[PDB]
């Protein structure tokens, strides 16, 4: 009866091995830089930081008076910011072309490539200094505004792409909003673009804005959508609602 | 009711009992009276039947209990996922409502096969009512029978069906048909004499359906309908309970092991669930999902086209079966019980030979004249011809001259409609025949002279003289002989023909056969000038000195077809017995006649007379045959009746009651057979309602007997049943062959999950695209399936073992799940790794990756190449996963369907395009594949979406692993079959 049971050892390690040998096959057969197809990304998508989520979506609600309620909103920021500091970000180099980036050869230790420079300087108020609070506690709310990367993409040689935020509706009911962003204009800078690998770039990060909201009243719930403005964006995809725009919640307490 | 002691009385007796008179009939009030009291003399059917019900029953047993349970499972698992909360888990509804939904459908195609085939089977049915010549007041009047009540007066005669139980009063040379209650073929002489205590043996009673042949008889109505001979025997048969069919039964074994292994499943990988750290509640509904993947969605669909397509087939040649399981029943046969008369014979009076020119002749006595006929030329055929044409007094029903010849309908009798009908055949056209024949004088059937003798002038008239014809009992006939026709002379009646004529008749007797002498004198037209006054009641004319022209004698001649059904079936290695009511001189010709028993086997009483022993000292054992009667099959008990079953291969049953014929397929089912009975008259209804498919005889068939039958021959050929074998054998080898392939599937559907499960890999196939590959896809394939050719000669195999030979066995599934499965698991899985490594996603990366890919919150997750997407970008990306691992399932489904053509077989033999239904159902199985994926709008319909041309060809290698692997395990079973492969690695 024990004969039986080797044959199914026999045969599923002949198999194991066939399906051995592929994946041996398929990690020679892709490149380590660029996309193999990269089929879903038409378009980029935007996230926003403090990124608080409700039952859809994101939503974020404090009270001024109450340091809890917007403490651990800066408690993200910040964490999310160290990454965003000189001593963390020396492993690149500073990039004033102020114009498109592009790296032929790959010059820096074991084979790789320079990389940008962002640090929290480019959000003037919004970096933790002089305001900790990055603006909650003053009912004025810096959100970071960062696009993902993708391997050789380009938005643009036009100009920058900027984000520009607003509400749904409420055009009568009061102001119009306006908010600061930092950099002024609200824009990335195109030497950033394209990305071109975890591998090729190891020491990278992803450049941000933020948004500064002055108009938003107090104790009232409100909608904010902060859409990227460039060509090579689509802001309108029903699917993906965070496609190159950012909606969420906000209601500021007193 | 009240019948036991019905003729026994007195008519003094019975008169006062049923309050009635015996000459002037039942009083017009009382007997409508009674009618109230006792109900209509007809039958109530089986009510209780109504049209919700019937559905609700097609429903249920098998897969509808594993699909509904399978259904329940994924309710609740809804529920507790409802619990802790899960999004989208629109899968769990949108699974169990696609179960029960196959479930529902499947049903309603029972339900109108159920529905169309009684409605065919109604069709072939007579609503004309009966009805009955009665005495009510004094008055004789034609009324319905089912008007008759009990103490009625009753009148039948030729040709009438007799109204009700009817305790006899008066007689005149009353002869009838009791071939539907008892098996007798010879007509039964009713007198009002009580012939037997037993009203099923005693001659002074006519039985409800019964069929008058000749004479007339008078008599009272002793039991008017359910409380009739006919109706106590189908209250028996309602009272028998039909087992289950065998191929249902194949079908509950085949979900013991899908259960089987569900659970085990479920319980090993909700131990690896709790082991590898989840809470017990995600545990369990991850155990849910694997029992519940075991569960084929289509397999039922599937399945039961594969009936209906037979079930068709079938229909084509007149055998229209009632439901879609009986179709495989006859495949699955390894004993045939079978009735005798209207079954195996025709139940009609043929000529069967005829004794002229000193030589016995046989005729052809089959219907569709397919036999050989005999001599024709003779001089004394021509003249033995006449005599039995001029003294024939019934006719044919008029307009009848398009319906054969045996089957047309007679006045009169059969001992003269046979003499009739034969004569159309042989002569053609005898009643216009025989008025160039004019009539002078008669003597129909008399008491004194015990001879039907009629004169008639010639047809032209160059001849005047006169031509006298008898015909009757054949020593009273030759007593009234002094010349014989032989050979072209007229020869005197000597002692040498005398012996020679004793001989014949003793000869055609021995077989049983209502024989009848035949003599003619021709009057000179010296003494009998033209126009001679015949007188009846003196002497004129001669009855004596007559010349002998021959003997004619007619039997219960088998069924054209049936002598070569029978060896058929054996053949198939079919035991065929024989249980029929007639007596066994009878029974014993006839079962030689057909094939039941072979040239040259005898029974214990032969070995006994040509060894000239009593009977106790033959060994049985050396009897290939035995007959044995009703009377003493009740003095052995079921240990002896095994005994003897076994002992004697060649059996035969006579002279046995419907419920002996019940007790016989009984004491067969017992001993593991599947016995199927095949049966026309009433004394069958019980006995085929317990066989595992009970035939009827479409035409000769008794109500009863049709409606206690899975199966039914609309034109009474007996060959049917061999075909019903030879498509019953087929789909049984072809279901196993279309099961086999539509369960590979099942276990590349549940690795995605389970790797889901265990390495927490982003989900590689979606329910929604699971039910397009049971529910869409792969059926138009499985059921190409059934239109496979015999591989062996299937025929002459016997009738496969219920208990060994199985539709699903354990090397069939374990072949089909693990090793053709994992073949197709590592094609899915090759292109599910190729799919996200080429899209950005390492495989190590994948490793663990999950939880972070379903989460709805992380909006910028990189990969392996360092990119940031979005859930819906990666929801789109596992849609993929899903849409490359459903065609890596469909490129090794068409190298499996291919597969299945042949267990023991080569394509490069048979042929890759052998039957075309399979090839044009494989270019439909792509057609839709390629649909499904670059259809636009696709993706959010159903999670599919337009693969790379590329990953199409991943998983075409494997599917070549695939066909070359079979072929090389069914090249080397068939060439080297000698244990070890046939063992573990044949299906
Ligand atoms: C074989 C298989 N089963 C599933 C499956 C899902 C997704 C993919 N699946 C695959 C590939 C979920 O949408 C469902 O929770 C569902 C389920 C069913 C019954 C009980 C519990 C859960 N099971
Ligand atoms: C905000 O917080 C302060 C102190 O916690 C409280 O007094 C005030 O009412 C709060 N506002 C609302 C709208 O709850
Ligand atoms: C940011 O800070 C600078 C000085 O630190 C100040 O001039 C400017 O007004 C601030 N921006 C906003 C929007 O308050
Ligand atoms: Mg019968
Ligand atoms: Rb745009
Ligand atoms: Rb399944
Ligand atoms: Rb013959
Ligand atoms: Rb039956």
């Amino acid at each position: 009866w024990v004969w039986i049971s080797l044959y199914y050892v026999a045969f599923y390690v002949v198999m194991s091995g066939i399906f051995a040998l592929c994946i041996y096959v398929l990690m020679r057969t892709i490149d380590p830089y660029t996309p193999d197809y990269q089929d879903q990304l038409k378009s980029p998508g935007v996230t926003l930081r403090p990124d608080v989520y409700g039952e859809k979506g994101l939503d974020i609600s404090y009270n001024v008076s109450d340091s809890t309620t917007w403490a651990g909103l800066a408690h993200t920021l910040h964490r999310f910011l160290a990454g965003y500091s000189p001593a963390a970000q020396e492993g690149s180099i500073n990039c004033t072309s102020e114009k498109y980036f592009f790296q032929e050869s790959f010059l820096a230790p074991n084979h790789t490539k320079f990389s940008c420079k962002f640090t929290a300087d480019m959000l003037q108020n919004c970096s933790g200094r002089p305001d900790p609070t990055f603006g909650f506690a003053e009912g004025k709310p810096c959100f970071i505004i960062k696009m993902n990367r993708i391997v050789k993409f380009l938005p643009g040689n036009s100009t920058a792409p900027r984000v520009d935020c607003a509400f749904l509706d409420q055009p009568r009911d009061g102001p119009p909003l306006q908010v600061e962003y930092f950099p002024a204009n609200g824009t990335y800078s195109l030497h950033y673009f394209p990305y071109y690998g975890k591998k090729a770039q190891p020491h990278y990060s992803n450049p941000l804005v933020a948004a500064k909201l002055l108009n938003v009243p107090r104790n009232r719930d409100v909608v904010i959508v902060c859409k990227i403005l460039a060509e090579h964006v689509s802001f309108d995809n029903p699917h993906d609602p965070y496609e190159g725009k950012v909606e969420f919640k906000l209601k500021i307490q007193k | 009711g009240m019948e036991i002691n019905d003729h026994q009385l007195s008519v003094a007796e019975l008169e006062q009992k049923y309050q009635t008179s015996a000459t002037k009939g039942l009083s017009a009030s009382l007997a409508a009276e009674l009618l109230l009291r006792d109900g209509p003399n007809a039958l109530r059917p089986p009510r209780g039947t109504p049209e919700y019900v019937k559905f609700a029953r097609q429903l249920a047993g098998g897969l509808q209990c594993l699909m509904w349970v399978a259904a329940a499972i994924c309710l609740i698992a809804f529920a507790i996922q409802a619990s802790e909360g899960d999004l989208t888990t629109d899968d769990n509804l949108y699974l169990a409502l696609a179960l029960i939904a196959v479930v529902v459908v499947t049903g309603c195609f029972g339900y109108y096969q159920e529905f169309k085939s009684t409605n065919i089977i109604a069709s072939f049915k007579n609503l004309v009512p009966q009805q009955a010549t009665v005495i009510r007041d004094g008055d004789k009047f034609q009324i319905n029978a089912d008007q008759l009540v009990v103490g009625d007066l009753v009148e039948m005669k030729g040709g009438d069906r007799v109204p009700a139980d009817i305790r006899i009063l008066q007689a005149q040379g009353c002869k009838v048909d009791n071939s539907s209650l008892t098996g007798e073929s010879e007509p039964q002489t009713r007198s009002p004499e009580c012939t037997h205590e037993s009203p099923l043996e005693t001659r002074n009673i006519a039985f409800f359906s019964t069929m008058c042949l000749e004479g007339t008889a008078q008599g009272l109505v002793v039991n008017t309908g359910d409380r009739t001979i006919i109706g106590r025997i189908a209250s028996l048969a309602s009272g028998v309970e039909n087992e289950k069919t065998p191929i249902a039964i194949e079908i509950e074994h085949f979900v013991d092991i899908i259960a089987g292994l569900a659970i085990l499943f479920g319980a090993t990988f909700f131990i690896v669930a709790m082991c590898i750290g989840y809470t017990f509640l995600r545990a369990m509904v991850f155990f849910m999902a694997i029992v519940v993947a075991y569960v084929p969605e289509g397999l039922l669909a599937t399945v039961t086209v594969c009936l209906s397509l037979t079930a068709k087939r079938l229909a084509s040649k007149n055998c229209v079966v009632k439901n879609l399981e009986a179709v495989e029943t006859l495949g699955s046969t390894s004993v045939i019980c079978s009735d005798k008369t209207g079954t195996l014979t025709q139940n009609r009076m043929t000529v069967s030979h005829l004794w002229f020119d000193n030589h016995i002749h046989s005729a052809d006595t089959t219907e569709d004249q397919s036999g050989q006929t005999f001599d024709q030329s003779s001089e004394t055929w021509r003249a033995l011809c006449r005599v039995l044409t001029l003294c024939n007094r019934a006719a044919f029903k008029s307009g009848q001259d398009a319906v054969p010849v045996p089957k047309r309908i007679v006045i009169g009798d059969a001992s003269e409609t046979a003499l009739l009908k034969f004569s159309e055949l042989t002569l053609g056209n005898a009643m216009g025949y025989r008025e160039r024949f004019p009539k002078v004088c008669e003597i129909p059937f008399n008491s004194t002279n015990k001879f039907q003798l009629s004169i008639h002038t010639l047809e032209d008239p160059r001849d005047p003289r006169h031509v006298l014809v008898m015909k009757g009992a054949p020593e009273r006939v030759l007593e009234r002989c002094s010349s014989i026709l032989i050979k072209g002379q007229e020869l005197p009646l000597d002692e040498q023909w005398r012996e020679a004529f004793q001989t014949a008749y003793l000869s055609l007797g021995g077989l049983g056969e209502r024989v009848l002498g035949f003599c003619q004198l021709y009057l000179s037209e010296k003494d009998y000038p033209p126009g001679y006054a015949f007188d009846v009641e003196a002497m004129n004319f001669p009855t004596s000195g007559l010349c002998f022209a021959g003997l004619v004698s007619m039997i219960d001649p088998p069924r054209a077809t049936v002598p070569d059904a029978v060896l058929k079936c054996r053949t198939a290695g079919i035991r065929v017995i024989m249980v029929t009511g007639d007596h066994p001189i009878t029974a014993k010709a006839i079962a030689a006649s057909v094939g039941i028993i072979s040239e040259g086997s005898e029974t214990v009483e032969d070995i006994a007379a040509r060894l000239r022993v009593p009977v106790d000292q033959v060994n049985r054992k050396d009897a290939r045959a035995c007959v044995i009667n009703g009377m003493q099959l009740k003095d052995m008990d079921p240990s002896e009746l095994v005994e003897a079953l076994r002992t004697h291969p060649e059996m035969v049953f006579a002279r046995t009651s419907p419920q002996q014929k019940l007790v016989i397929v009984e004491s067969c089912q017992r001993l593991g057979a599947i016995v199927a009975v095949t049966g026309d008259g009433v004394n069958d209804s019980p006995a085929l309602k317990k066989a595992d498919i009970g035939v009827a005889m479409g035409i000769a068939g008794s109500d009863a007997a049709k409606n206690a039958a899975d199966m039914i021959l609309l034109d009474d050929n007996f060959a049917s049943i061999v075909t019903g074998v030879e498509q019953g054998r087929l789909i049984f080898d072809n279901l196993k062959k279309s099961i086999a392939y539509t369960l590979t599937s099942n276990i590349p559907e549940l690795t995605p999950y389970l790797i889901y499960i265990t390495v927490s890999v982003p989900l590689p196939l979606g329910c929604i695209t699971i039910l397009f590959i049971e529910l869409c896809t792969d059926i138009f394939p499985s059921v190409s399936l059934a239109y496979e050719k015999a591989e062996s000669d299937i025929m002459h195999l016997r009738p496969r073992n219920p208990k060994r030979d199985r539709l699903v066995n354990e090397p069939l599934a374990a072949y089909s799940y693990f090793q053709i499965g994992a073949i197709q698991s590592f094609a899915g899985f090759t292109d599910y790794f190729t799919a996200m490594a080429q899209e950005g996603w390492f495989p190590l990366l994948c490793v663990g990756l999950r939880p972070q890919w379903e989460n709805h919150h992380l909006q910028d997750l990189q990969d392996s190449y360092g990119q940031e997407w979005t859930f819906g970008q990666r929801l789109y990306q596992q849609y993929t996963c899903y849409t490359v691992f459903f065609i890596s399932i469909e490129m090794c489904q068409i190298a499996d369907v291919l597969i299945r053509k042949t267990r023991r077989l080569s394509a490069f033999q048979q042929g890759f395009f052998r039957n075309r239904i399979l090839v044009i159902a494989i270019v439909f199985q792509v057609c839709i594949g390629c649909f499904l994926c670059y259809c636009p709008g696709m993706p959010n319909i159903f999670n599919f979406m337009p693969i790379r041309f590329q990953w199409w060809l991943v998983p075409m290698p494997f599917s070549l692993l695939i066909f070359v692997y079979d072929e090389i395990r069914k090249l080397g079973v068939r060439c080297c079959p000698g244990s070890w492969w046939d063992q573990e690695l044949y299906y």
